[PDB]
């Protein structure tokens, strides 16, 4: 995987195809990818927004701001750079406002209790 | 600019085929940049091909 | 004919698992 502002692309290295397109559309500069055994695939935005993908699809799935710790600015609000445990099931994040963040999966949720961000691919955009 | 520079360089000389060589590169390097698209359409139906 | 742009071709920008999530790699 890789990324620039708004573009997160998945690349087959056998031959250098472009697989994937992410809707990674509105997220801005990235800063940071980490992949996990699970397929997730999450971008660290430099505004703060945790961006975590269906790495197959493509597919945002989840969307979450990060909390910039008390008395830091507005721009400290930002993922600098990120690696999944070696189980994939924690996410650790540095951040502008010099902490590290540990993020988890949520146990109780199912397919059905948190169905996520709907599956809805924007035609207006022409990365199809 | 510097492309186009070029471009019309070569035609100020009527280099016609040193300057078609030079806006096919200029397509297959930028294919995304109408502007070049435009520059080549815009010569060839000058000389009526 | 064929000349024109003939390194830029279509495939080349179009993503070729959006067809088949599950293709493998």
């Amino acid at each position: 995987a890789s990324a620039c502002t708004d573009d997160i692309r998945s690349w087959g290295l056998a031959e250098g195809s472009l697989l994937t397109n992410f809707e990674s559309e509105k997220t801005g500069i990235i800063n940071t990818l980490s992949i996990n055994q699970d397929d997730v695939l999450f971008a660290g935005g430099d505004n703060g927004v945790l961006s975590f993908y269906d790495y197959k699809s493509g597919h945002k799935y989840q969307s979450l701001a990060t909390r910039e710790m008390v008395g830091s600015l507005e721009g400290e609000r930002s993922v600098l750079c990120s690696t999944f445990d070696k189980t994939g099931l924690r996410l650790i994040t540095g951040e502008a406002d010099k902490s590290i963040k540990i993020w988890k999966q949520d146990e109780t949720a199912t397919k059905e209790s948190e169905p996520g961000l709907a599956w809805n691919p924007n035609l207006s955009a022409k990365r199809f | 600019p510097l492309w186009i520079r070029y471009i019309d360089a070569e035609l100020k000389v009527k280099c016609i085929n040193h300057a078609r060589n030079l806006m096919n590169r200029a397509i297959s390097t930028l294919p995304r940049v109408d502007k070049l698209w435009y520059k080549y359409l815009i010569v060839e139906e000058s000389l009526n091909n | 004919t064929d000349q024109i742009a003939k390194n830029v071709k279509l495939d080349d920008f179009i993503p070729k698992r959006q067809s088949n999530f599950e293709l493998s790699v």
